[PDB]
Formats: structure tokens, sequence, C-alpha cells
């Protein structure tokens, strides 16, 4: 829920840092409640899934991103259980990038700080009928943190493969639909304001980043809120997920042409991936 | 009045209805179709307000079925005018607050001095007359021949909210538009027109806060011609006006309307006096609006949200309009007689307000008492009454009816002045049940028309051993106290004991007959539905296949919420027949079997704490006012058309926001021209 | 026409003179002692500007045409006993000449001699008006007219004993109204000065009401003749046009609530006059949005409210500007621009229908878009935008230091003799952008002789009242400044209404080489010229009966002081004192002027019953603006009737008593009783 008149009130984004919570990266990124969700699915079923690879929606991202986005390294775990495989990073590399994290200045906690603010921002605990005043205008004093969050699972597949994968969900756009929930899913990112050259190819490398994000999820609609430098919103745009390629390739801007699509090319790297995944491993066996 | 000084002030939100001609389809003669499009822009919801098509004045058709079919007809061509495409609500007048009973009371007894001097029927309007049973009936029958012989009416509803259901006119308009919101699936760019004549209207449009509304009348000023009144140009006007500068508090137009709408209540309405310095004519809301604006930024706070008043605030409002009595006041007392010498040179006086100390008379002379203490005791009551009505009023457009037994217990207002100390005030309300009919009929009609009323009463109300015949006077007083005789005469009569009336009414209503006791019981609305409709195979195979007493909804193809309860009195094989014996010089109305429609009984969904704010989602029109519009409104100070009339009335464009400064959409055009 | 403003705006300022002749004293209407009690309450000082007295072209209606100059003398002495007369003064008389105007007037003035010139031309094809300017003959007859005239009336008149007059002729340089303004500061900076001195300025021009507020003395008035009631022998009525009272209006008027400083009514009035000049001043052209007609006086006071509770201080503080807040003021303007153009479109059209049914090349539609491009190469004739902009920055930087330098002028004395504006036109008000920038200087110079300045004023068609040697140098058509003086020039109508108020475009005087070819001709001029081309000191004139009479004689003419320092006396006048070498004690002042029939001729008087000193004032000092201690307040003349029609009157458009109490310091206490105090509660109860 955002009017236009709060992004005319000129909202700050930096209030509250240092308020600002952290929770244990090697706790969140387990699996645990996926498996959870399996279980409780096996147990309705009696039987298991043919599902074939489980993982978080983020370690999918990065390898659609790869072949285009490839500035961060990585390692990640595979273990093929009962038949069935399981993704998850790499403990010691996860207090390697912890390390990283506290060797990092305080541009990128002010940053993520101000992101999980707007999300703040423009959600709601209910409903907007059944709100309050109270409710409404008390947001920018509640504390914010990275530990509650309302995540979904999903099932998709790839060529030939049932995939089984989990993400964390933003907000919905006007209320939970029980028949199709993913049509009203709506994330939400922030970003700097646009005036250079540089900062359409910035801002078009986060529309690739946020679309894979989208996409793999099947979320169809995407927001950023823009933010100045002073972490002070200026302006909100709304996007389709299926109108990103075609915005990318017509953008009447793009002074260097794009001979050849990197969306077909990311998805075809994707398969590829999934491919050899499927195939490497036989059972019962750790890989890196 | 104000209608005059809106078209003055704001010029750009009336403009001339398209009613077009028989040819339409691009010549060669071709009659006009319901599904053709609307010159004037699309239409979802259109509102009906009964009264200003049975009480059209104009003084003549003599009986009742002379009249209806002209009813008809007249509100055939109006919605052919409009043609909404989604919903139609007709609303008839119920039973109204006893806050509004007084002024009803006092139009009602001046009336039969009217018919007195006439010596030297238009009272049946009310609600209770075998005239409205009539004519609630004849709705229905009207709506189900219009569905079930017209191609283009396949996917409207009706709704029929006659004189059973409680509630006055615009009342039951406020209730179900903010019901619509209460529902989180309600589309917000649903586009609303309401006809009617009251002046009212202006303000209530405001308050459901829906951008894309409009109000729809005649001429007053001039086929008949129509006037269209665009009220989203209107929030395009106020949202310039009223933006004031140095805040301490983030603005927000949304809660200034509510202010803007609530000073205009001041000035004048149908429950209070308006105060004695105050005067529409007289240009009196320029003033509040200016004293607002001024006093505004000291202020942390609004006036009111949400309908709810901030009394330390208000005080502060009309504190300086105290400092502004005396100026006011010698300024009529010398332009009255300015204007007499004016044509003699050409071809009240026991107040005297002009004179100081006018606070001592006032209150003297209009209660017939100089004892200090006992002026002390009035003044102090008067303020605490008056507080209590604003809320009252304030309430009674935003929260519904809070309360359907107060009324005001004196005839004039207090000055400004004497509004101290409201902080220290205690109010309270008590809902209560509205009156039945009959108790409203008594308490509204004359001496003059008890054949309206049931025989029966008839004796309680002219005998003069009837324990109420102190309430029936045939002589009253009048107060003038005005511009020279009648035009604002205070009728000064008893205000009516509820225990001695409800106690007697009761007494009688054993020997009635059984059409009149269901004549005197509230009622819920029904709804009509097409054959071809998307709900028609929805409702009967859950209302009348499952067994479902009741089925709930939710925003459908109409976009109507509520509840749907199956109406017992419906027959599905039986045939409506026109009440209404068929006329001459007029199209027969043929019989319609229940085989093409469904009657259902309907319920709104339950009464929520309502918040004026806009809604999520929302898409914005384009806007008529340019930069030399927006000037002339900022620094003009005071001061003395059919373009654009399909793609601009509606919400243009896709995008719920707007391309500004840093936006990737935004930066695409302003770097497209360079 | 500032005036009609005032008197419609403010009703109560204007009250008529009571001219009272032959009053029954004691039941005998014989003539008026000067001794007697004054009906238009007592006065102490009174500034004579003898302008608004020999001019007989400023009032053609009659036919006064004196063809001698003896006629025009005692013209002028009758009249200015007359006004002396009503007005009763009873310490010190000003009497004031026109001097060496600054660098920055003459060039208004100048254009201004011009149009009377090119009229008679045109009028061709009565006494020179032209010849009233310093340097003249004229005045050297003058200047010895006003000293008999002095001493005669002291020596005579009994009421006359304790009456000072100062006389600065037009050696003295300066501008008329200046020297008065100047001379009241001298009076401020003595700590002896008396708070409640009452005094009264005798012009006709409008900017009095404001150099009137600028001393901050509340005791103040003008005196002025009826102007709207002349047009439409007998004695002519005058109007009293009380200061004082305007101070009470302009305290309610100006009082805008939640302010974060604390109120000052003293501070606001600086402000208030400021103002008032941006809509129209004798230095700068006025702004193209800004007609007083247009009341734009009042459009400013509005935008003046508005800006004021967010600024933080007030615009002008003792003459200084803040040009952080003025660049708030003029930006609030630059949004009206657009606005304010337009209704003088319409309304010009709508005038041109009313008459239907009764009965350089301009062309830039200023009420079209887009005009602040199309003005300037209009004017300029250059269509390069580079130019433009900075040509366009640059003449903002002149007419910044123009209101620096006016307000000054008016405050702190002349700032500089050579500064002055060298465009024709004034810039948009959108152009004040980035004004802290700029920088403000000034040089003081020296004024110019007499002779320069007349010829840099008065027209090649007048040389007759010049010197004969210069007229070569004027004249000649081979003259190394004949370039100065074109016999036809082109005007700019401006798009104005009438051809008397277009812009007489002329080219702007090179001073460099213009004193240069003057200075060769000195050697040439005899020594009367020569004396009448040099500046002096002002003359104090003093009587034998006057109670400091003996004091000056026993140091200056006794002990043999060159110099001795007045300091304040019994008639208030403070300064230092100098012995005249030309003033002779045992001789014998005789009238200059030959005798007229019917005119009350003077005889010649002694020197032994008078005295004339050279007389100098107090050294220059800042001079700040705040009321003096001591002071006793007037008794107010509203009585919240006023006070309610000017918070509310919006617009009010549309004989009396006497009214002398209402003049003097009423009551003896300098504060007033209120609420608590001891007096206020014993009164109350």
């Amino acid at each position: 829920y955002l009017p236009d008149g709060d992004i005319d009130n000129s909202i700050d984004l930096s209030v509250g840092s240092k308020h600002f919570l952290l929770g244990d990266s090697v706790e969140l990124s387990k699996l645990d409640p996926i498996l959870l969700a399996l279980k409780e699915i096996e147990k309705e079923s009696g039987a298991k899934t043919k599902d074939r690879i489980i993982t978080w929606r983020g370690i999918m991202r990065k390898l659609l991103t790869l072949p285009y986005d490839s500035e961060e390294d990585f390692v990640l775990d595979v273990v093929s259980f009962d038949g069935q495989l399981f993704i998850q990073f790499n403990v010691p590399y996860l207090k390697s990038k912890d390390v990283q994290k506290q060797g990092d200045t305080e541009f990128h906690k002010k940053l993520q700080f101000s992101g999980y603010k707007f999300e703040k921002m423009a959600t709601l605990p209910k409903p907007w009928p059944e709100c309050t005043r109270k409710e409404i205008d008390s947001r920018a004093k509640s504390k914010c943190n990275n530990i509650e969050q309302y995540g979904a699972i999903v099932r998709t597949g790839i060529s030939r493969i049932k995939i089984l994968i989990g993400g964390a969900v933003a907000c919905t756009a006007d209320y939970y639909d029980e028949n199709d929930p993913l049509s009203r899913y709506i994330e939400l990112k922030t970003t700097r304001t646009i005036n250079q050259y540089k900062d359409m190819i910035a801002f078009e490398k986060k529309l690739f980043r946020t679309w894979a994000q989208c996409f793999l999820l099947g979320i169809p609609k995407i927001i950023y809120g823009f933010r100045d430098d002073n972490c002070i919103l200026r302006t909100v745009e709304e996007f389709s997920t299926n109108d990103i390629p075609l915005m990318v390739k017509n953008n009447p801007l793009n002074e260097q042409p794009k001979k050849e699509n990197c969306y077909m090319s990311s998805i075809n790297f994707y398969g590829a991936v999934v491919e050899w995944l499927n195939e490497s491993v036989k059972d019962d066996q750790v890989w890196k | 009045a104000l209608f005059r000084w809106l078209s003055r002030k704001y010029p750009k939100i009336i403009s001339p209805v398209i009613q077009d001609e028989d040819v339409d389809i691009d010549g060669e003669s071709r009659p006009t179709r319901y599904e053709d499009p609307n010159p004037n822009g699309e239409l979802d919801n259109l509102y009906l307000d009964m009264n200003g098509i049975v009480h059209p004045c104009s003084h003549v058709p003599e009986t009742e079925d002379e009249m209806m079919l002209d009813v008809f007809a007249y509100t055939e061509n109006v919605i052919m005018m409009a043609r909404p495409r989604k919903v139609i609500y007709i609303a008839v007048d119920g039973v109204a607050p006893r806050a509004k009973m007084n002024q009803q009371r006092s139009r009602r007894f001046r009336s039969a001095q009217d018919a007195k001097d006439a010596n030297e029927d238009s009272n049946a309007i009310t609600p209770g007359t075998p005239f409205m049973h009539r004519l609630a009936d004849s709705l229905r029958y009207w709506a189900a021949y219009k569905l079930t012989t017209d191609p283009g009416w396949s996917g409207i509803e009706v709704i029929i909210s006659d004189a059973s259901v409680p509630g006055e006119g615009e009342h039951k308009i406020m209730s179900y538009v903010r019901s619509l919101r209460s529902s989180p699936k309600h589309d917000p760019n649903t586009t609303h027109c309401i006809y009617g004549l009251a002046a009212a209207l202006i303000f209530l449009g405001l308050a459901t806060h829906e951008p894309h509304f409009k109000i729809l009348r005649e001429d007053v000023f001039a086929k008949t011609p129509f006037l269209w009144l665009h009220l989203n140009i209107l929030r395009e006007y106020l949202q310039i006006e009223l933006n004031v500068p140095g805040l301490s508090f983030p603005f927000d137009l949304e809660k200034s309307i509510d202010d803007w709408v609530f000073i205009c209540f001041f000035c004048g309405n149908d429950f209070l006096p308006h105060l004695p310095s105050l005067d529409v004519r007289d240009n009196s809301i320029t003033t509040l609006v200016t004293i607002w604006k001024q006093i505004l930024p000291t202020m942390k706070g609004y006036l009111t949200t949400d309908g709810y008043l901030n009394l330390p605030a208000v005080e502060r409002l009309l504190a300086e309009l105290a400092k502004k009595e005396d100026y006011i006041f010698r300024k009529r007392y010398e332009d009255e007689k300015r204007s007499l010498e004016n044509q003699k040179r050409r071809k009240n006086e026991e107040i005297r307000l002009w004179e100081p100390g006018y606070r001592k008379r006032y209150y003297e002379t209009k209660f017939h008492t100089k004892d200090p203490q006992k002026v002390k005791k009035i003044a102090r009551n008067m303020v605490q009454k008056y507080i209590e009505g604003v809320s009252w009023v304030l309430l009674y457009y935003y929260q519904g009816c809070p309360s359907w037994n107060w009324y005001y217990p004196y005839h004039y207002a207090p000055f400004a002045a004497d509004f101290v100390n409201l902080s220290e005030l205690k109010i309270e309300f008590v809902e209560g049940t509205p009156f039945r009919p009959y108790e409203q009929l008594m308490s509204v009609l004359p001496a003059a028309s008890s054949h309206n009323l049931p025989d029966v009463f008839r004796s309680l109300m002219s005998d003069a051993n009837s324990e109420i015949i102190d309430f029936y006077p045939e002589e009253f007083p009048l107060d003038m106290n005005g511009k020279k005789v009648i035009w604002q005469a205070i009728p000064l009569l008893p205000f009516i004991d509820e225990n001695r009336l409800l106690k007697a009414v009761q007494s009688k209503y054993d020997q009635l007959t059984e059409d009149e006791k269901f004549r005197n019981t509230n009622r819920s609305e029904i709804l009509v539905l097409g054959r071809s409709h998307s709900h028609y195979p929805t409702l009967v195979k859950e209302l009348y296949e499952e067994g479902k007493d009741s089925y709930e909804f939710q925003v459908d193809s109409s976009g109507v919420s509520g509840v749907a309860i199956k109406l017992q009195s419906f027959d599905r094989s039986g045939v409506l027949r026109l009440p209404v014996k068929q006329l001459e010089g007029y199209r027969h109305y043929p019989d319609i079997s229940n085989r093409d429609f469904l009657m259902v009984e309907f319920k709104q969904l339950p009464k929520s704490h309502a918040k004026s704010m806009i809604l999520s989602g929302l898409i914005p029109h384009l806007r008529r006012l340019t930069q030399e519009d927006k000037d002339s409104i900022l620094y003009g100070g005071t001061n003395f058309e059919n373009a654009d009339f399909k793609q601009y009335i509606g919400p243009h464009g896709k995008s719920q926001y707007l391309p500004r400064q840093g936006g990737y959409k935004a930066f695409i055009q302003i770097h497209s021209d360079e």
C-alpha cells in the first residue's frame, strides 16, 4: 500500500540504521524450512514426491546471472540423499563471507538497511480495510530486522526435470489469492536515481538480476523505490516481469543495440547446468 | 445559492451535457442504442436520488397514473443520457433521523400557512403514504421491464431502496459507497455518477475520497439542458488552493478536503441554524477559508480525522472569528441602509447589532429574560448542544447515522465568541432505532394533512382532548428576525416530546389492518438481476437449489458486494403486472414472467471504521487546470466546452504513479525530446 | 500619484489647515499676533524647500508670468511670510536651496530638461524656466534676497525673538530635501537632544512622506496645499499631513503574527519604506512589472508579509541591505510576473472596448509567453544569446548597486558623487538571482562645481544663462563634446499611453574628457564668475534679542576665537559657528531688490540688531534607527474602529474636528499605564 502523497512527502530511508538488526547467515541459509515443507507434503501424499532438486532461490538466481554477471565467487554444497538432490552454501564459505562482511564498510550496511526500511514503508501487517490510523502512521517507528519474513515454496520444471524450490515473498499486492497466489505477489527493491548513461547501465544490470529473481519464482510485477544518495525516496516505478525483456530490447535510448538477447542465453545456460547436476551425481555423493 | 458561488469561483467544474439527437451512428438517421459509446465518457455506476424526480415542482398531472408514466419516461431519458454500465442504485427517502425531523417539521408547517392564504396533493411524497407503497412496486416493474426488453441491459444491476429502508437519500448512497470500500477486492478505478438537486451533493461527493466521481443535474440558469459537475476537476482546484506553505507536518490533501468540507457546514446545513455572523450569500465560506488557512500553521494537527473532531484545534479556529464579529455586523448595517438611499436618490431594531454590546441585547430579547445567571446558564448550554450537533453531523456524513434520536433544543445559534473551554465538554451518542413510518408521519405532517395519516390516528392529531394537541397548533408565531418577512422566518413550535408521542401512537396499532401494519415495518433493499447476467446461474444454484438461506458476496463482474438472501415473496413462475392502469399516449408495458429475472433480498457488509485516504492502485485522469488556470487561483483574490469528454474524464493512463525526476521511464521522455 | 493612494488607503492622515485670519480675541477681530496660541498645535522647527515656492512653471494655471525678477522676489517673500504665519514655529527655521546634485540625479532631469527644449522647438514652429538652476546669476541675486528678508523679519517682529534662521544657498552642494535629512540626523547625534521636538517640512514632492519616517521622530508632520481641491486671489487651503498618525496605522498593519523574532515596528518601517522605493524613485527606472497605479506597493507588501516569518531578519537595517533577504522577496515576485503582465493586456483591451460604446519597435507582446527572451534584443538590437546573458547579468549588478546607493542616500547621506545608472531600462524581477555573489562598493568622490553641473543638465538652447566663454565648447559644431548635445534625439515610447511619459534616449556624458576641456577655460573667467563658481558653507542668522546672542559676540568678536562648538542651546540648534569675514559689525544691510509699489517697502537695517556666522554641522556619524529615550507618545487617534477596518478591510477606496489635541505629546509619562501598574491599579479602581 503506497499512495502518491507519501512519495511527495520525501520519506527518509536512513532513519533507524542505528537500531538495525542482522541475523545469522549460516542459520538463515539452512534448508530446514523447505525440509519441513517436504516432510509435510510427503505426510499427506504418503510417498516421495517426483521433485529432484531442492534448494533456495538465491543460488539459482546466481546461476542464471553467471554467464553475464560473474563479479562474485561462491562455493556450494551438494548432497544427493534418497535419490533427490539438495543444494546449500558452504559453511566454511559462509564464515569467509561473514569475515568479508566484517571487513565491509558502513556503506553496504546503510544500503541494506535502507532497502529493508523501504520494504517496511510500502507494506502493511493487515489488509488495508481492516487497518487503523495507528498502524498506518506508526510504520516509521517500528524497528526493522532481517529475521522475521514470509517465504513461499514453488514447484517448477525445466526440460524434463521437476524442480521444487523456495523463496521469500516481500508482500502481496492487494490480498491473498488462494486460487493463484503467484499472480498477486509483489517484489520490492531499492535503487539510486538515474542521471547518466552509467546509471542506465547499472540499472539495467539490476533489472536483469531482479528479473532472474522473480521469473524464477514467477512473480509477475516488480516495483522499485528510487532513492537519492541521501537515502530519501524520490519516485516509484512499476514493471511487469514479462515486459522486462521487451523493454530492454525495445529501449528507444539504447545507444548500444544488443545483437543478441541475453535472457534466452541465460535460460539455456541454466538448463545445461540443471542437466549437468542431474547427470554428474548418481546417489549418496557429496560434491562442491 | 452555493451553486452560483461554485460556478463563479470554479468555472471548469461545470460542463454541458451532450444530449446529441436521434442520429448518432455516423449520420443516415440511425436512432441511438443503449450500447452505443457515450460522448459524455464511460460510466460504471449511477446512483439516483428519486426525490428530484418524484417532486419536480414546476407548478400539472392530477392523477397518479398520469405522472408515473411521466416519471418512467423522464428516468428513461436520464439513464439514456448517462448510460451506466455496471450498477444502478435507486434511493427513495426513508425515515430520516430525529435531527432532520425539526427542520422537516418547520417546512411542512409553513406550507400549512401557505394553504390558508391560498384560501384567502404534494404532501403524499413523505414515506408511509399509500402513494409510497404504490410507488415502491412501480419501480420494481420498471426495472424488470428494462432488463428483459433491452439488449444493452444484460450486465447491469438494479438496487432498489424504497421508503421502507430507513435513512435519507444521500445517506443511503453514502453508506453503500463506503461499504464497497470495506471489501479488500474493491476496484479503485470504479467511476461513479449521482443525479440530484441538493447542494450538499458536492460536499458529500468529496467525502467518499473517490476521485472518479461526478454529479449530474439540470441547468438552473438555463429539450431540458443538463450540466455535468466533475468533482475530480474540483479536486485539482482544492489541491492547489488549500496547500499553504510553511508546515510543521507533511501536507495531506485528503485531510485538507475533510477540513474544507467541515467548514462548509458552519456556513449552513440542514440540521443546525447558521451562526448569526455567517451567511453563505455573504461569501462567509471564503471568510472561514481565509481564517482556516491563516491559523493552520500554528496548530500541530488538522481539525478533524475521519470524521472525529479535535476540540482544541476547532476552538482555536473560531477564536479569531470572535475578533471579526464587530466588523461583520457593522458591514451589514452600513450596507443595508446604503442600498436604501441608492433607489431613493435615483429615479432587528430591538438588538441593533451594529452598536456595541449586542451580546446582552441578543440573548435578553430572544429569551424574554435578563437575569445574568440565567443568561450565563443558557449560553453555556447553547455551546455544548451546538458542538454536539457539529459532531453529530460530521459523523453522519462519514460513519453513517450515529444517533437516531438527537435533535437541536434551541431555535438560534450562539455567537462565535461563546465557544470557549470546549475541551471540558463531554460528547456521547446513542444510536437507537429509526422511527416507524407512521410515527414519522405524525411528527412531520401538519394539522391539514390528516387524510394521508391513517384514519385511526386522525383523531389523536386534531382532537381538542388529544394528549398531543399541544403539538398541533393551527396558528403559530413567526419570529421574523430576517430579511423582510418570511425568507428565513423561524416557525416557533414546541419540540415534540418523544415519550408523550411514542406512548400514544403505540396504543393505536392494534386496531389497524395488516396492509397498514406491513406498511409500518422496516425492510431491506432488494436487487434484481438479468437472465443473461453472469451471476444469474450462480445465485439460483445456491439460493434456489442448494437451499442456502443466505449467500455472501465479494467484488464481482457487477462490482456489487454484500449478502444475498432469498426473497420469500418472489415466485419463480409469477408474472409481474404493471400496477398503474395503462393510460393512453404512452408505450404499453406488457406483463413479464419471472423466468427472465431474479429478485433477492440484499444487505451490505458489516460496518467498519472508514479511513479517509485514497485507495491503492488508483489511476488519475488528466488535468484541465493549466498554469494560467493555476495562477488565477493563488493570486486572483476575488473575481467574477466539450473537448476531451471521452478519453479525459475516465482513468487516463495505465500507471498508478507519475513519471518524475530520476524514474527510469521518466528519464526516457525527458531525454526523448533532447 | 502616490498621495492619492495614501489618501484613499489611510483616511485619517489628512486634516485641513485652520486658516484663521483676524481672530475675534476678546470680542475684537484684530489681526492675529505671532505670539498668539496656534490652533494647529505648537510647533518647534520648520524646514522650507525653496523649490516648492520658486517655480512659476510648476503652477501655470494662473497668469503670474513675472517680467522682472523683483516681482518674483516680492511674491516669494509674501508667500513665505504667509506660510510661516500659518505654521508658527518657535525654535528654528531652515531655508534650503538645491545645490550641485549628485551624479546619479541630474541624469534624470537632464532628460526632463531636454523635454522642455524638445517641446519649445515644436511649439515655436515669459520667464526662462530653466533659469532656476544653481550657478545662474539669478540665485546670486536670490541668495542676497533671502538674507535681507531674514534680517528684516527678525529685527522687527516681536514674536521672532527666539527664532534662529539657517540659510543654505545654492552655493552649498546637496539636493534640497537631502539637506534637511542630513541636518536632522546631525541634531540626532547630540546626547542633549530633546526627544519631544516637533518638526514640520513644507514640501511638494511625495518622497517627503518616506523621508519623514526615516528620521524616526514621532512628532513630525508635513505641510502641503490641497492638491485635489486646487484644480477643482483667494487664500489657498492647505493640508496637515500628520506622520505620527501614520505611525499608528503601520503598527497595526505590519504586525504579522507568528514570527521567530520579537516584533519591532521601528525596524519594520524601514522595510516598508524600502519597499516603497522599488515602486518608483527619481534615480532608478521602475520595474517593468511594477506600477504605482496598479497598487504595486500593496503587491509588494503582501509578498513581504508571507516571506517574513520564514526569513530570520528584516530586509534592511539602518540603511544597509541584507542581500539574502531581498533575493527571496523578488523570487516570490518573479512567480507573479506572468500573471501581472496578463491583466495589463486584458484591461488594456477592456478599456479599448469601453470607449467604442461611449462615442525600439516594441511588438514584444509581454502578455504572450517567452517575452523574457524577446524583451532584450528588441531593446538592445543584438540577437546573440551569449551577449544577452553577459549584458543582462551585468545590468542587474548596476541595479542592485542603485538600490544600495539610493537607500544609503536617504539614511547616511550621499555615499557616492559619481555613480550613475548606465542603462535606459530596468531588468525583469526574475533576473535577480545569485545576488550574494555580487560585491557592492562605492567611492565618495567630490561634487561638481556649479558651472560643470549647469552645462551637463542644460541643453544647447539655453547657453545664454551660462557664461559666454564656455559657449564655444558647447555650441560650436567642432567642439570635442558637441556630440553630448544633439538637437534632435530618438524618443522611446515604450508602449505608454501619451508621449509625455516616453523615454528620451540620450547618450551618457563621458566625465573624464568633459572636465578636462572645461578646466582649460577657467583662466579666462572673471572674478565675479569665479566667486559664483565656488562652493561655500551655510549661514546662521541670529537676532540681537535672542538669548544666545551675547555668547557669539563674546567669543567670535571679543575673544577672537576662530571657532566655537555651539552644541545644544535654547533654540535646539547645534554645531560649529565661524565668524564671517564678509560681515561687518557696524555696517547697514540694504535690500538688493528694486522696490515695487504696493508690496510693503522694506527699510534698510543696520548690522547692530542681528548677527551672521558661518555655520557647520556636527561630524558625520553612523546613525542608527530607533526611537530615543524620554519620548512621550501622543494621544491615540484610533479607537478599535479603524483597527478593524484595516485588519479586514481588504479594499476600502470609497471637514472633521480640530484634532489639535492629538498632535502634541499628551501626558507626561514616558511609559503608559497597563494591567499591573500601581498607578493603573489606582486608576481602574
